[PDB]
């Protein structure tokens, strides 16, 4: 993935 | 499921259990798939109290629960990630990288890849914590494949976001110590971690030819011609970023591409059914195209002439502007005997049909091809004969409609060549 | 020339 943020 | 409100009076305590099951239910708010209320916490002025948590050493489940917490916050916008900064989390998170329990240790991870991920000035304050180091040392062993799949797919994802945002680009130093440990996940089995690290390498490589020889001089193309040709596309996207920022460098660092067999695995690239992959292949070789004319010679040997034509001939109108790129940058430094293979595959037909797209800089480029393509005929003599080719295939009446056009650019270059090669 | 993008 190319995502600035992950949410959990 | 807590309110806001009960949530503060059990934080506001001061018992200790009391705080953790307050904790943990803002947790669990804060993990909803329908909007979280993030700024309702926030507002709240939870953050640094969420962050004092972390400290606790003694209550290894508080600093879970804010961990926790406290990354889902920082996974919102660029204000909510920095009131998480500016509760003093950064250097606290970075103390939880030691913590002996994996799952505190991981979320620390995850809240450190949320936060560098904001842009550049969040992921160089990171680092300027000396976040890399301890990082790092979680993944000295000396086989990868012992560490657990989720703890090992975190701390890729992490890396990769302390290589990303340029703007300034990461500190080389920092680069430099990074590297060695990015190829290493570069080379492991796992999709999730191959994907993170080719993304980390395609940002690493997006930058002047300085940092395209840190990473090149590392070895890694091999193995990123390897994963270009993987089934997987979340692996393909990234490797194929990566190999099409190396060939902007010099054209030493664009042999090593093609040296590792890169142009092998083209003729299902120039294909491929994703657009954009189809869009990012003709980029990379517009770009191998602008090399040495023995690097054109290469092209020419794998076949992948009458693939341009193809895609040229019918693709996403985007894709059609690389192909005419790669053609220009082909006629520009490719021999006669090049361009005369070019116009033998059959380039002159679809280079014609795109004269009537309405965005100026793709008619610029073409009239610029053939004129280049002119030029090659001027040397062989046949100069009149390529003029008939394109006045059978309906060219000559649309150059004569972009003599009337507004952009002064294809104002003179089709005059130019209605003047030397048609009157 | 490249076309860095």
């Amino acid at each position: 993935g190319e995502n600035g943020r992950k949410t959990r | 499921n807590w309110s806001v409100e009960d949530i503060v009076k059990g934080i506001n305590s001061n018992n200790l259990e009391s705080q953790l099951q307050a904790t943990q239910a803002a947790r669990k708010l804060l993990s909803r798939e329908k909007q979280p209320p993030i700024d309702n916490i926030i507002r709240a002025g939870l953050i640094p109290k969420f962050v004092s948590f972390l400290g606790k050493t003694d209550c290894s489940p508080i600093q879970f629960e804010s961990a926790w917490a406290l990354t889902n916050i920082a996974s919102g916008t660029s204000e909510q990630t920095k009131a998480v900064v500016d509760g003093g989390a950064i250097p606290a998170f970075i103390s939880l990288l030691a913590s002996p329990h994996a799952h505190i240790s991981e979320q620390a991870v995850w809240a450190l890849g949320n936060i560098a991920g904001d842009g550049s000035a969040f992921r160089d304050l990171v680092i300027k914590h000396g976040a890399i180091d301890p990082l790092l040392a979680l993944l000295a062993v000396p086989d990868l494949s012992t560490l657990a799949c989720g703890y090992l797919r975190n701390l890729t994802w992490t890396l990769s976001n302390l290589c990303r945002n340029k703007n300034p680009a990461p500190p080389l130093d920092a680069v430099e110590q990074i590297l060695p440990t990015l190829v290493r996940l570069l080379h492991h089995n796992d999709p999730e971690v191959l994907a993170d690290s080719c993304w980390a390498i395609s940002y690493l490589t997006d930058g002047p030819n300085e940092r395209i020889e840190m990473v090149v001089k590392k070895g890694v193309v091999p193995q990123l011609v390897k994963l270009l040709g993987a089934t997987e596309l979340p692996i393909v996207t990234p490797a194929l970023r990566a190999i099409g920022n190396i060939v902007t460098g010099t054209d030493e660092q664009t042999q090593k591409v093609i040296d590792a067999g890169a142009l092998a695995v083209f003729p299902s690239l120039l294909t491929n059914p994703k657009t954009n992959i189809q869009k990012e292949a003709t980029w990379t070789m517009s770009n191998i195209t602008a090399g040495r004319q023995d690097q054109i010679q290469q092209v020419v040997n794998h076949g992948l002439v009458p693939f341009l034509v193809g895609v040229l001939s019918k693709a996403d109108f985007k894709t059609q502007k690389e192909a005419a790129w790669a053609i220009t940058n082909y006629t520009s430094g490719g021999t006669v005997e090049q361009i005369v293979y070019l116009v033998h595959c059959g380039i002159i037909e679809p280079l014609m049909n795109l004269l009537s797209a309405k965005d100026t800089k793709i008619i610029q480029v073409i009239l610029d091809a053939i004129s280049n393509i002119f030029q090659a005929a001027e040397k062989l003599g046949e100069t009149e004969k390529l003029s008939i080719m394109i006045e059978e295939c309906g060219g000559l009446d649309k150059i004569e409609a972009l003599q009337r056009h507004e952009n002064e650019s294809v104002y003179k270059a089709s005059l130019n060549l209605i003047e030397k090669y048609f009157s």
